[PDB]
């Protein structure tokens, strides 16, 4: 349960490890979304009562953004050299700096893209991924025109809330919009948030293609890990995840469109997301002597 | 179809009420938008005057069929409509109706500028027996019908040069047409026109055409062609519009 | 023509084709033979020359009316230019405009139909038909196209035959030759010559048929065009409803056209003008392209659900998948991940644990017990699963195994605990093998024991724990055979209740040393008519392996409960394991109790339990065989959560028929040859795309590309968004008919100059033609779609009186008033104020009145009036079209001489025609009609 700073290779990234009992068991790497931080993205979920069954059996890490979580040093000129392809490839040094064999990463939004790119670059350090609201596609021009033409005068927190939460969800505040808006405004500073958003706006198209039965063995670049795609049924990223659900090997990937949720499934519906993660991990040979949830409480 | 032969199963009253309210709301929106659009328009001069750039020409009275005047020198009921229309039209031109109007110098545009906008006088005596002062019948009884040729009013149009209406008979020019005043000279003191609201009591210039049917050629069909001659401003040649600076009519006086 | 290799013995096959009949030809030889013959499954049909498909769109339907109108205009201009010198170039331009209208309409129809055709043809390439061949010693599965004449092909149960095979090795293959011989009764296939006619012998299996029992091996002799098959050569309710609606609206359009033609003739129209007005007001009113729009909607939804791993085989499955009210699913593979790991054992009278991480033996136990030795030997021997010869450095559990998931789990467990399963099988040679069958529920094998005290024959058995204990007379405890008694049997049942109560699949293992005096070294062992003592075996122990539910399955069952879909679990596993899994995934939700549960909550016998107090039941398969037809109805009508345990694949048909007698729309799951009648009787037949037989994929109406139950529910949700998007398209098709017919009515009534002519009526119809298609292309989703009870397709109509009252009278009227506003403003800014226009129709339109006075005193000739009228007509058309497109965009954003569009204080344009739209979308919102077409505001 200590906070560690990795060696300055193409930048420095702050990580937080909750323990090192694994030896051989994989760890649970994490990567938050744009404008957020681990204390606001995964802390509200890993401390859940139903998640204690998993947290006590795996080492949980928390890889923050190339910016900062506590304080706001920022950069004078900014110079956001580490892009998503650059951010993904700085993870193997992090793993070698903590003696981590392999990670079961779980990323939200841009963190999901970073983990996917890291898995594509190094399909041996990751055993499985939980891609929440993943978007392996560039903005193109069709939505790029609407992202800036009608939003020339738009605050960055409004842009982040539009990216995360659904249209009606932000239209009608349920005090969750207020809580996460104050989380965005305070804590993490605006400069690094804007820099991260600008870096993420590029989002070069991830190379993934669904294997065809016996013909495309010559060219195929689909993930080799057990994938669990999570997205709320009332979020603006549903189409992105369905696009990622396609062009992905339907033998190991899983698509979960949760019914009564939308926006951030990790905080709105934690009790179902933790059950899904437990079932996803249990089929990988892990936590075998666990309890099947909903079995009449026992 | 049915016991009552209708579909009014306690319905058709609620439907009627709902559509009454919906169309009342829609009509209210439409009427308010129309009113608020009309408030942006002038009451004295059109917003756009580029669709009526040049004056047309027209004849009076309007016949029943096309522009074909037909009557008989004998029957007074054949040309009663012509007489009544000519007398009704020329009433505001008479001596007792132009008394309030003013007298303007000839051969110059009466460019008024100021909230008075007096109108000059067109003396009905300029028509020279094509008015009703000599004979109540405008030459129809005598066999020499009189027809008025008018230039369409355009707000702010100032003709250049010396406007004139040139009517030439096409029926071998045997019934030589008589044009009044003079040779159809349109005077410049009636121009420009300042609108129905500003130019109160405005009387436009008239040209009267009398075709004299001799007994030898009575019963023919004289085709007369008039044009706005003498003013380069006012167009008279156009393929599509046959009445732009022109008018053609046929007069047939049955024996 | 026979020309076959039936009577030609095996030696010539090695010569006639140059392939050795134990390893098949090499990859290079296979490719070389493929290069000169072509793909195996060619069977190419002809196609339409693709210009007939465009000529039919041009000259077809109501485009013939516009062609007739153009011909009439050209004839009128011809007679005009003949009789009169220097004619008016008006009929010529009118004919050219009509011709352009038909051309553009045909182009839209063509590039709307040859996009749905592309989407629908994309699906046929998603699941290529494959084949198992033996090239370069090992078996490599390839596309059936790559199969060539002369290679070795293996076929098994539920396998479509890649091509004509000369069978050289077979144990029990029975092909379904109904495709050629007509009779569907399976015919056995053997490697020997049996009949002169190729179609009647037993050593040849024909192309496009499938072997339905057992396995066989053959040499491909004929490919697609040379095969025996290559040598030989219904309306959905939505379609019927839309066809009826189109016919009714077409009749309405023709009536309106006739009445307007007569009225225009009354208003002094020329005959050539009135005829064109008729053919324009008919064409603009019939719903052209409505069938194309619904085809686009269906194909788009089929494409979008295929992205979610639901592959429909036809567009009728798309509309049926939205009306689902029951889903009969299978536990293993569909509701569970089918990735099992051994976690408990029970051989002695104690439950022994197991664990990964080879070191320390895993928890605390090792090979000390001879009972464990025997149990591990049975598990290793009876398995058919083999590690794929690769990834040796990888961990034993983290490997790749070919076989059943249970057999794979057993193999991995034995390799981790004992090790050297391959050498263990080498020591005990397999004399005869009885494959696992869902009807038998056990796997039997006989092996040779090199042991010292061996009776020279060892019998190995595994299968259902209770079907194995019914033929076991002794229980092996600490290596000592003890008689099977009620002291051990109740302990066995308690162990089953504990291991099975955790949702763990349990298998029973038993053996019997076949006596030597009864079974000598060379005793006859034949699979058919078995002679070994299957009864009276020696029970050894149980092994339980966890099979976790799929991650997205509990949420999917929650969605099904939110909707009115009744999920039924049909499984062959034990009632204990089935009930535990059903409770775990939420099929039996908390609160619901079985009869055996309410007999235990309050201690009374089962016979005293009131059946109506239980809404959840677990029905054994044997208890279903003796049920009458009316007795199954009591199960399905009164119980809201039903589990069918120990149910054979041939009782799925009974279950589906019983569900369909309840007036339900049943979606059933199958992955075998025996499931085919259920997959065809069910309203939606769902086949597993990963581990499903070719026979099931032929019988199914839909293929699960990931074998995931949650994908079925996602496809149901996607197909539910097909009627709300269809009535939207119908309404958008109907909204433009009032802006086109109201100008003439107001013309007649108010006697104003004509607001819209019959060239801009067709221009409005042309501009606002693709709006419904673009609407359903940009349609995102809905919100409460899965909180809505299933559609009743028989008694729920796509078109009701509220949709028609909406389109024809609330949206169309708003658009018409916007166009009228544009017309009024254009006229008023040229001098003719709105109050002046009333009654001006007769002075206007009179070619001989060339001094018509406006509101400002000016006087207009006929042509000067008509230029402004033409401007008003074009502005009306532009306003209608632009506002329709802008309203489309705004509606998809807010909720989930062409004067218009001008900036110079032109709020008369699309600005107001859309401002009335947005001002009435709020009043219809506030009034809040609940029964709710407040949408389409
Ligand atoms: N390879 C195998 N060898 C021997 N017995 C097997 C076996 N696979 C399964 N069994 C046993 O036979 C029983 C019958 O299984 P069956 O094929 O009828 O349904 P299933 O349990 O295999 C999958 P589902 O529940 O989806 O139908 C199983 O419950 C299991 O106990
Ligand atoms: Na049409
Ligand atoms: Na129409």
């Amino acid at each position: 349960c200590q906070e560690h700073d990795i060696e300055t290779t193409h930048g420095v990234v702050h990580v937080t490890i909750r323990g090192l009992p694994k030896g051989n068991r994989p760890v649970i790497l994490t990567y938050h979304d744009i404008g957020l931080n681990h204390k606001s993205c995964f802390n509200a979920f890993f401390n859940f009562e139903d998640m204690q069954e998993i947290t006590q059996h795996f080492a949980v890490c928390h890889v923050d953004a190339p910016g900062q979580q506590e304080g706001a040093p920022s950069f004078p000129t900014g110079y956001q050299y580490p892009t998503m392809d650059e951010l993904a490839e700085m993870l193997p040094p992090v793993l070698t700096h903590l003696s981590l064999k392999s990670i079961i990463g779980i990323g939200v939004g841009a963190g999901a893209y970073i983990l996917s790119r890291f898995a594509l670059n190094h399909p041996e350090l990751v055993e499985g991924l939980v891609l929440i609201n993943v978007d392996p596609c560039a903005k193109g021009w069709i939505d790029w025109a609407a992202s800036k033409l009608s939003g020339l005068t738009t605050n960055v927190v409004d842009i982040i809330l539009a990216h995360h939460f659904g249209q009606e969800e932000l239209q009608a505040n349920l005090d969750l919009i207020q809580t996460y808006r104050m989380h965005i405004a305070q804590d993490i500073n605006q400069d690094n948030l804007q820099l991260f958003l600008n870096s993420y706006n590029g989002r070069r198209d991830l190379e993934i293609e669904r294997p065809i039965l016996g013909q495309n063995d010559n060219k195929s670049k689909t993930l080799k890990c057990s994938t669990l795609l999570v997205v709320g049924d009332n979020s603006p990223a549903v189409e992105a995840v369905v696009e990622c659900n396609s062009r992905l090997n339907p033998i190991n990937t899983t698509l979960l469109k949760m019914a009564d949720c939308g926006g951030l499934p990790q905080v709105v519906q934690p009790g179902k997301l933790t059950e899904a993660f437990k079932y996803f991990l249990q089929g990988m040979g892990y936590i075998p002597s666990a309890s099947m949830t909903r079995l009449a409480r026992s | 179809t049915g016991e009552f032969l209708g579909r009014t199963a306690k319905s058709w009253g609620l439907i009627l009420l709902f559509y009454l309210v919906f169309y009342g709301f829609l009509a209210a929106l439409f009427s308010f938008t129309m009113w608020v659009m009309l408030q942006t328009l002038n009451d004295e001069v059109p917003k756009y005057r580029d669709q009526i750039p040049s004056p047309g020409l027209m004849v009076f009275p309007k016949p029943v069929t096309a522009l074909e005047y037909t009557f008989s020198r004998s029957d007074p009921t054949s040309y009663a409509g012509y007489i009544e229309d000519l007398k009704k039209f020329l009433k505001p031109y008479t001596l007792e109706e132009q008394k309030n109007l003013t007298v303007c110098p000839d051969g110059a545009l009466f460019e008024q500028k100021g909230p008075v906008y007096v109108a000059c006088q067109f003396p009905i005596s300029l028509l020279q027996a094509c008015s009703g002062m000599n004979d109540p019948d405008f030459g129809y009884s005598q066999g020499n019908p009189c027809i008025l040729v008018k230039m369409n009013r355009i707000i702010g149009l100032k003709p250049e040069g010396v406007p004139r209406i040139d009517c030439v008979s096409k029926n071998e020019d045997i019934p030589n047409v008589a044009v009044y005043p003079h040779n159809g000279m349109i005077d410049l003191k009636y121009f420009p026109y300042y609108g129905k609201k500003l130019h109160v009591g405005y009387l436009q210039p008239l040209v009267a055409v009398q075709v004299s049917f001799a007994p030898n050629n009575t019963g023919k069909e004289v085709t007369v062609e008039c044009k706005i001659d003498g003013s380069a401003n006012l167009k008279s040649q156009d393929d599509r519009d046959k009445f732009l600076g022109r008018v053609m009519f046929k007069i047939t006086a049955r024996a | 023509v026979s020309m076959d290799d039936h009577k030609l013995s095996l030696d010539e096959l090695h010569r006639k084709y140059g392939t050795d009949l134990s390893r098949g030809l090499t990859s290079a030889r296979a490719a070389e033979i493929l290069a000169r013959d072509g793909p195996n499954a060619l069977t190419p049909p002809p196609t339409t020359p693709e210009w007939i498909k465009f000529c039919r769109q041009l000259f077809g339907g109501f485009s013939m009316l516009l062609w007739i109108g153009a011909i009439l205009c050209f004839l009128a201009y011809s007679i005009q230019a003949a009789t009169e010198e220097e004619p008016q170039n008006d009929n010529l331009y009118l004919g050219v405009v009509l011709s352009a209208v038909v051309i553009i309409t045909g182009c839209f129809s063509y590039y709307q139909e040859a996009k749905s055709s592309k989407i629908m043809e994309s699906f046929k390439n998603m699941v290529p038909q494959q084949a198992l061949v033996i090239r370069n010693g090992e078996k490599m599965s390839i596309n059936a196209e790559e199969v060539v004449v002369g290679d070795l092909v293996e076929v098994k149960g539920g396998d479509r035959i890649p091509a004509d095979l000369r069978i050289i090795s077979a144990n029990g293959c029975k092909v379904d030759n109904s495709s050629l011989t007509g009779e569907s009764e399976p015919q056995t296939r053997s490697p020997d010559f049996t009949n002169e006619n190729p179609l009647e012998t037993r050593n040849i299996a024909f192309f496009s048929t499938n072997c339905v029992e057992g396995t066989a091996r053959g040499i491909v002799v004929y490919t697609g065009d040379r095969t025996v098959m290559g040598r030989i050569a219904g309306q959905t309710p939505i379609a019927a409803e839309i066809e009826h609606f189109i016919h009714i609206i077409t009749g309405v359009a023709v009536f309106l056209g006739v009445s307007f033609f007569i009225l225009s003739l009354i208003l002094e129209y020329t005959w050539l003008e009135a005829v064109i007005f008729l053919i324009g007001i008919i064409v603009a009113n019939v719903p052209e392209g409505l069938l194309a729009t619904v085809t686009v909607c269906l194909t788009l939804t089929a494409k979008r659900m295929a992205r979610k791993n639901c592959l429909v085989k036809n567009l009728e499955a798309v509309e049926t998948l939205g009306s689902t009210s029951t889903i009969c699913s299978d536990k293993t593979g569909t509701l569970t991940q089918n990735r099992m790991t051994v976690a408990h054992m029970w051989f002695d009278n104690q439950i022994h644990e197991a664990d990964t991480t080879e070191n320390q033996s895993g928890v605390s136990f090792d090979k000390t017990s001879a009972t464990w030795l025997a149990l591990s030997r049975i598990a290793g021997l009876c398995n058919r699963a083999v590690f794929q010869a690769n990834q040796e450095n990888l961990p034993i559990l983290k490997r790749a195994v070919a076989g059943d998931a249970s057999e794979s789990a057993l193999l991995k467990c034995i390799e981790l605990c004992c090790g050297s399963v391959k050498e263990m099988r080498e020591r005990y040679a397999k004399i005869v093998e009885i494959p696992f069958n869902s009807t038998n529920k056990y796997q039997l094998s006989i092996h040779k024991n090199p042991n010292t005290s061996e009776p020279q024959h060892l019998l190995v058995m595994k299968g259902a724990p209770e079907r194995i204990l019914d033929r076991c007379s002794s229980i092996l405890l600490h290596g000592k055979e003890q008689p099977l008694d009620e002291e051990l049997k109740d302990a066995f049942q308690n162990a089953y209740l504990e291991l099975g109560g955790l949702g763990e699949r349990v298998l029973g293992f038993c053996h019997l040393f076949l006596p030597d005096e009864q079974f000598p070294e060379g005793f006859q062992f034949d699979t058919d008519d078995v002679n070994f003592p299957i009864d009276n075996l020696c029970f050894v122990g149980l092994i339980s392996m966890i099979d976790p539910p799929r991650a997205a399955v509990p949420d999917a069952v929650g969605k099904c409960r939110s909707a009115g879909i009744k999920v039924i679990m049909v499984t062959g596993d034990h009632p204990i394991t089935a009930k535990a899994i059903a409770k775990g995934v939420g099929i039996i939700s908390e609160g619901n109790e079985t009869v055996e549960d309410i007999a235990a909550r309050l201690n009374i016998p089962v016979s005293q339990v009131n059946p109506r107090d239980a809404k959840a039941c677990v029905v054994h398969g044997s208890d279903l065989k003796d049920m009458t037809s009316e007795q199954l109805d009591d199960i399905l009508k009164y119980h809201t959560e039903i589990v069918f345990a120990r149910t054979s694949p041939q009782q799925k048909l009974i279950i589906v028929e019983g569900c369909q007698r309840q007036g339900a729309i049943v979606a059933v799951t199958g992955d075998g040859v025996n499931d085919s009648p259920a997959l065809k009787k069910a309203d939606i037949g769902v086949a597993m795309g990963i581990a499903g037989s070719d026979v099931s994929k032929q019988a199914a109406d839909m293929i699960l590309l990931d074998d995931n139950f949650a994908s079925i529910v996602t496809g149901v949700e996607e197909g539910r968004l097909i009627f709300d998007n269809l009535k939207k398209s119908i309404a958008y098709t109907l909204t433009s008919n009032i802006p086109e017919i109201t100008p003439f009515l107001i013309f007649i009534i108010a006697n104003i100059p004509l607001p819209l002519g019959t060239v801009t009526i067709l221009c409005i119809d042309l501009g606002t033609d693709m709006v419904p298609a673009i609407s359903l292309a940009y349609e995102q989703a809905e919100s409460d779609i899965m909180k809505r009870q299933p559609r009743n397709p028989k008694t729920d109509k796509l078109v009701n009186e509220r949709l028609i009252s909406m389109a024809y009278g609330q949206i169309g009227m708003i658009q018409a008033l916007g166009g009228f506003f544009t017309y009024f403003v254009i006229l008023a800014e040229n001098g003719f104020l709105p109050i002046h226009l009333l009654g001006l129709r007769v002075d206007w339109d009179d070619r001989w009145i060339n001094d018509v006075e406006d509101s400002y005193g000016q006087q207009w000739t006929y042509e000067q009036r008509k230029i402004v009228e033409f401007t008003c007509h074009t502005a009306f058309f532009v306003s209608i079209v632009v506002v329709q497109w802008a309203d489309l965009v705004i509606c998809k954003t807010r909720r989930n001489r062409m004067y218009p569009l001008k900036p110079t204080w032109w709020f008369c344009a699309f600005p107001y025609s859309l401002l009335i739209f947005v001002y009435d979308k709020v009043r219809k919102l506030i009034i809040r009609r609940r029964p709710e077409k407040e949408t389409y505001y």
